């Protein structure tokens, strides 16, 4: 467990610790594509569910009995596997956008050492140090990835 | 330095397949809850609320549903589960729920008169009343059918053909009536074998009474089987008869066809406007789903039997 | 329709036997809707002309049962089964088809 | 239980202008075609115009040059204007009610059920 | 120190959509593969067996169908495919199929005499028999309803109301005959035009014979169309007829009404209690599904129609 | 898909009945192996949800009612037939998919659990342990059974 | 050892649920979406094509539809969805739909004459023609059956009994006329009040004229009401009749039991042959899906109601 | 997502086609594009299974039969399109719902191969060379050829 409420601005950010300062801010880049891609998410969840199943009011008389009973059979099985089809995405999807949301927090202490190697240690709940002393320049590279 | 994460004091839960309830940052419900609890107005259009009436009592024009004589064009019909005043005279609409599935199309009618009462020179037109169809107390019957009886002991043969000059399809409703005897059958009409014989492009019936022994419904023993048909344009029904007739006076002309559904509820009607209309009372939201009742009309959120439908826009 | 020519110009019979009066037509008096639109009338000595039959055979209001037609196209023929007394008087066929309505000759049905 | 009866002279001009009126009683001048008709004495019956409770006339084409048939609601009254009477126009002039109201879309027919107490002009 | 997991001898293999029959080391079977091979009482109450009987049979009470004169309370009727014993004198049963539907929410009729045969003085009861529906070789006929043939040579106009004031609903069964011939008419009801007029508050029937030639079912070339209603409490059922009338003598009280189902199967009651039931032989698992038949009765699983349904709870 | 099951440990090890994701206690002092209890806890839970999830959104499915129709309205016997056969194909659909899609996704769950477990003691002795290819790590101060506790606790 | 992957220069793409256009390396279409656009055989087999004819009028044998009286073996019936010829003098066909649900299983009718024109010794067999049904600009009738008609001032009662002595089921088809009025029944028919009883093993029907006035279609106001039946081997149809006979001449031999369609379309017939077909066209394909139509028949891929599917097969 | 698809392998080769992923060479010899056999074989076989499946468990569809019905059943014509309608509906929502997962699953099957087949190079390289980010694994020491090919090999 970890996470840190002093930030406010972005989903997934940094943390940032120098004798010139302490305060710290998001990544822009792996934000923007965690948000596009949940955007996207719900955009398509919502897109590929627009052709569901309608109930329509259909009145039988007293010696329909076993029609009336095919109808509400009918209406309540569209019912029924909407339903599961709904909860099951609400219950995958989110799975998936928690394991999604877990590998983009991952792919970012390591990013460190995948994309700077030999950089540093890797200690615990995501935290990443530097060896190299140095002033804000080289973090403010690594925020941006120019380096 | 160090690498993390986003954290808050959301308390927002989440359901998961292998966890069911995950405090997440942030969650964007896609199930509306809520309704207003009261009928509004789809799209500006009002519903044609018939208030303790059913289609039949409305179209066949009850005494008692007189409120219904001029109706302005609707949105969806409101039913309630059990309409007192329903075919007041004992009797049956003959293919009424395809009657209501044909007007669960039709958004507007412009009732007229095809036969004027001045149109029966040798029956009798103001006789046929009963205490079944009571208004104001008094004995009455349907206003949009005449129940024809014999004039100077007798019953000449009915033989009257109504030709379709307008541009718009005429549902036409009449009636055969059921006696109670032989007696009461000459005491009505002076004819023991009677028929009604109405003829159309497509339609050829034959219908001949069924004099019998029935029960108390309504304090009367005779049963008034009524039908309808729908005459298009440059098109002409033909009745002809000798008793038993319960003749068109008034039929509706369809001027307005597009969509619509006959709802079935007793929800109170408020003065207010919506675009998604449900039996239960309007959902005025824009999220995915509902989960208020199976049938709505308008531009509705799909219906899903859920109670929580959240999904993770974040992440723990 | 523009002439109808009523075949006897005086029948005689004597009470209690079958009458039988015949009208032919110059065109067929047959509606658009399957209607004769032939009508039998009997004027008495002193009364106006009475209705007794409309669209081919069919009986009017307040008339005796003796009365009946007959005939489809252009043939029509009325019967009088009882010709009891007060039958006496000029019988006429009129065609109701078209706008020139025609009423046929006379027949004056002698006692 | 309608009633119908006629009103006008019996003598008449053999150059002027004759004028017949056939008043209704029981009921209005409502839902039929009202029809004049005209017997000479003996031969046979004949019918001069009819005329529609809303106004439309249709004349026998003989008489269509003399004739003019009119109605008027509020009184239950309608009437006959044959101009230039001749001496061929000398008859017992009877008033029916057609009872037919075959309009552009009703269709019926009862025949002239009802017959006026006719009116004798010279 | 050293990193791992489990591992042992077993060869449970799942599925995925990479692979097949991948072995694993813990699974759970989620599908119920196996049956009783018999028809078990469902939770104690014993179903109602109709050995070679239809419900039309049954219902009727066909003469060889005499097992069944008094049912207990049951949970589910089973039938076989092609009862040989069903409507053992030619004719059909209106509404069979709705009479069957209904049948399946009944979990219990009690058969009373609602018309003895004290109850038709001038008509003849006792030579209502055909050779179409033998008992013990000699003739008989459907033991629930009456051929009421005529007496002394003449047929006198039945009209006979019953008043339903049990507190429960009432089937009612009847029936029309139809003859071969005019001759056949004179010879049994001394009639050449019979009608049966029936009315109840809902009903209003006038059955009409169709005298013609037709094939020789089960040697008889007669056919008796039978009908059905159901009479409300405090609700009357009037008939009326002249002729052709094949009257009720008992009628089946609905006691008890719930769940239940028609099956049909040919499986041997095997004495034996179940919580769920299948047309092929009792389940009886608490696995989530099964795929043994689509059709069962009971607190069941969930059919799906599937040879191998294993969800792997275990490591490779 | 993490590929550690069947990756970079190569084989399972019979002897691991305590609890599933365990260890080997490979010390002078002694051996024999031991569970890792948190992880196979949190594994058990997870699996036990996730059948009761599978179970849970499976009930209130289609349940066919038996029907009959006469030789006539035999084009509705069919519409009968279509439709419960339509029902029975798209539920065994849904069965049959969601079991294949929760094995890959449980088979590589518990992949999951191993790979997140070699690196709970990779970050636990960072570089005072040289980790070899297999799986195992090899100290350079050995620690005893008292020291080598505290990774399988995780309290150090 | 540089690790990495490959890329080709294919610009195609897919889609996820969270990126959409992806552009990837290899990938595999599962979607035809492309037809022939005109009819086929179907495994060898020619259809039978009822260009501006229809179901009713081809078993009628209606006079504008000649070219079906030997239609040999097909697989799948093609139609306008508003033929020009279908029951040319006005009139219908009771259970026509469930006449096409039956048709819809069988690949070959072998018409039957099964009542010559000779076994109509007293009545009229070459006068019932009507305008409404010209052949070559002079009057015509259906050809698989006999109107019947009085020969000299005379309608004997028609009592005949078929006997189905084949060995395959037979379409038994038959019809009552509907005339306008008395006189013209008793020009046509000489006995004033007729009827139609019909008898088999398994039907049993009393049909009545129904003597109206109607609309004018097709210049004539009576209808024929035809029916339709399925006689099996060993199994006789009794026709009794008095008038209105509309009398069978032919039947039709089932003599092939398979699987078919009726298509419902109009598309131009090529010279071709496929395994699956659709109204609209052909589908020569071996891919999973398709598009092209909802209704197919023959060894088809499945439909989905899109316009993109495709997998992702390749690395990106 | 599993990354190294866009993360440490940055580019992509433009080697041979037909094999879904590989190696690349690079000493005093030459270079060339090689595929690693067991990993592509592997993916191929896996996807193959995948395509498989999803045609396979598909196959029960439901399938549309045209019904014709009177002027005066226009309930039971609502009945029958309106079913034929919600299951063409269903089944195209499943079709592309599981062309919609299994390309992502697709998608991120490949990038956990890709990272797979790294980090395989890099267990049995341990710490006598040090790896790159852009995919080089650099070496103190001199590999020829054989000893490169040992990695891919298997048995370095
Ligand atoms: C319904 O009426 C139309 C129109 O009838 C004509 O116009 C009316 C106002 C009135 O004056 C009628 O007498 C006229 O005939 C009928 O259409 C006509 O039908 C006739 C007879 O078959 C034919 O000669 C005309 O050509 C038709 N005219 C047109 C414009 O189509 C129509 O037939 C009537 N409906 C039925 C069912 O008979
Ligand atoms: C069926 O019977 C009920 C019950 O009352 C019966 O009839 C009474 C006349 C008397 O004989 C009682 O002992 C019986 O139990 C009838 O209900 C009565 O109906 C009459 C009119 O027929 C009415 O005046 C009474 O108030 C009613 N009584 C009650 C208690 O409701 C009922 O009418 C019968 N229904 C039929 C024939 O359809
Ligand atoms: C229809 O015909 C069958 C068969 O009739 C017999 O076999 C034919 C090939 C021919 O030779 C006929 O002349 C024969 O009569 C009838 O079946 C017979 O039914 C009677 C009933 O009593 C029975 O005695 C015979 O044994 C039966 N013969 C056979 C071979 O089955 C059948 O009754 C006829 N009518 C019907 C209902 O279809
Ligand atoms: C969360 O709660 C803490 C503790 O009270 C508070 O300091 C912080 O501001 C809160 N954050 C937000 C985003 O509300
Ligand atoms: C999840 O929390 C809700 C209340 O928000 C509770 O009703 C439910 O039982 C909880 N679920 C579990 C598995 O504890
Ligand atoms: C109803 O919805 C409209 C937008 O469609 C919105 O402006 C209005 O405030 C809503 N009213 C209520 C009472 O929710
Ligand atoms: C697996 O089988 C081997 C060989 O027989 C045995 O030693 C071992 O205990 C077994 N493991 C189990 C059952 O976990
Ligand atoms: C898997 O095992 C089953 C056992 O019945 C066998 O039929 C099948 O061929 C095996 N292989 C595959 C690839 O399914
Ligand atoms: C059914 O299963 C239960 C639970 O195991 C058991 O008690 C019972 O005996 C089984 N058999 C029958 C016939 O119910
Ligand atoms: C067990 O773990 C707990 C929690 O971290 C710790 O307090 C304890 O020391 C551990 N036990 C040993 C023997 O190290
Ligand atoms: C790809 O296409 C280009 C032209 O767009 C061509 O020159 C080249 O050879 C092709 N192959 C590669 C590997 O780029
Ligand atoms: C994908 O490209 C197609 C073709 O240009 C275009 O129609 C579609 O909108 C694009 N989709 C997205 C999500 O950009
Ligand atoms: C249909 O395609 C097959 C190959 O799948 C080919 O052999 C055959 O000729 C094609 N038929 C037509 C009519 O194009
Ligand atoms: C290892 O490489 C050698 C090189 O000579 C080759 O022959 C051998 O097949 C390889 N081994 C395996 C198991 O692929």
């Amino acid at each position: 467990e970890g996470g840190w409420q002093g930030m406010v601005d972005g989903w997934y950010g940094y943390h940032h610790s120098n004798e010139q300062g302490s305060g710290y801010a998001a990544d822009k880049e792996s934000t923007q594509k965690a948000i596009d891609g949940v955007t996207n998410k719900v955009n398509s969840i919502i897109d590929k569910m627009n052709t569901q199943f309608e109930a329509v009011g259909r009145e039988f008389n007293n010696l329909e009995r076993r029609i009336e009973n095919l109808n509400k059979k009918m209406e309540d099985g569209f019912l029924d596997v909407w339903t599961y089809n709904a909860e099951l995405l609400v219950l995958m999807e989110n799975e998936r956008t928690l394991d999604f949301h877990d590998s983009n927090v991952k792919n970012l202490y390591d990013k460190v050492r995948l994309q700077l190697r030999d950089n540093a240690k890797e200690l615990g709940n995501g935290c990443f140090e530097f060896y190299h002393k140095c002033d804000n320049e080289c973090m403010e590279s690594v925020r941006n990835g120019t380096y | 330095i160090c690498i993390g994460y986003h954290a808050n004091n959301s308390t927002e839960q989440v359901d998961t397949i292998m966890e069911k309830n995950v405090t997440v940052t942030h969650a964007q419900d896609i199930l509306e809850k809520t309704h207003n609890g009261k009928l509004c107005d789809l799209n500006g259009v009002k519903p044609l609320i018939l208030k303790d009436c059913s289609v039949a009592g409305w179209l066949l024009g009850n005494p008692m549903c007189d409120e219904f004589i001029r109706v302005p064009e609707w949105s969806y019909i409101v039913e309630r589960d059990n309409p007192a005043n329903d075919l007041c005279y004992p009797g049956s609409l003959n293919d009424y729920e395809e009657l209501k599935h044909l007007l669960s199309r039709i958004n507007h009618f412009e009732k007229i008169l095809i036969i004027p009462k001045s149109s029966w020179p040798n029956h009798e037109t103001s006789l046929g009343v009963s205490a079944a169809c009571p208004y104001q107390g008094a004995p009455s019957f349907f206003r949009n059918v005449v129940w024809l009886i014999k004039k100077d002991d007798a019953y000449p043969t009915i033989k009257i053909s109504y030709n379709n000059t307008n541009r718009e399809d005429l549902l036409i409703l009449w009636g055969i009536h059921h006696s109670n005897n032989a007696e009461e059958q000459t005491n009505l009409y002076k004819n023991p074998t009677t028929y009604i014989s109405v003829g159309t492009s497509t339609l050829n019936q034959r219908l001949v009474p069924k004099i019998a022994t029935r029960s108390q419904v309504n304090g009367q023993r005779g049963r008034m089987d009524f039908f309808w048909t729908i005459l298009k344009p440059d098109d002409a029904i033909h009745f002809e008869s000798n008793g038993n007739f319960i003749a068109p006076e008034y039929a509706y002309k369809i001027v307005k066809k597009g969509d619509s559904t006959i709802m079935k509820s007793g929800v109170e009607y408020g003065h207010c406007n919506t675009k998604c209309q449900t039996p239960v009372g309007a959902i005025n939201s824009s999220m995915p789903f509902h989960n208020i009742h199976p049938l709505t009309i308008g531009e509705c959120p799909k219906y899903v039997k859920s109670n929580k439908l959240v999904l993770a826009t974040g992440l723990r | 329709d523009i002439v109808m020519t009523q075949s006897p110009l005086s029948l005689p019979v004597t009470p209690g036997e079958p009458a039988s009066i015949s009208c032919r037509s110059s065109q067929s008096l047959l509606h658009s809707y399957g209607y004769i639109y032939l009508d039998w009338y009997l004027q008495k000595p002193g009364q106006s002309p009475q209705l007794l039959i409309y669209l081919g055979s069919d009986r009017a209001s307040g008339i005796p049962d003796r009365f009946s037609g007959s005939g489809a196209g252009t043939d029509f023929t009325l019967k009088i089964s009882r010709v009891e007394a007060e039958d006496v008087g000029v019988y006429y066929c009129m065609q109701a088809l078209q706008t020139p309505i025609t009423f046929g000759q006379g027949t004056r049905l002698e006692i | 239980q309608v009633q119908l009866q006629e009103s006008g002279p019996g003598l008449v001009k053999p150059s002027e202008t004759l004028s017949l009126t056939c008043t209704v009683s029981g009921d209005s001048i409502s839902s039929y075609y009202w029809s004049w008709i005209r017997q000479p004495p003996g031969k046979g019956l004949e019918w001069i115009g009819y005329v529609h409770y809303s106004g439309n006339t249709n004349y026998n084409p003989s008489l269509k040059s003399r004739v003019t048939i009119s109605v008027d609601t509020s009184k239950n009254q309608f009437s006959l204007k044959l101009s230039s009477v001749t001496a061929a126009d000398t008859a017992v002039y009877y008033c029916a009610r057609t009872t037919m109201s075959r309009g552009p879309s009703l269709y019926y027919y009862y025949g002239l059920d009802v017959w006026g107490q006719g009116t004798t002009v010279t």
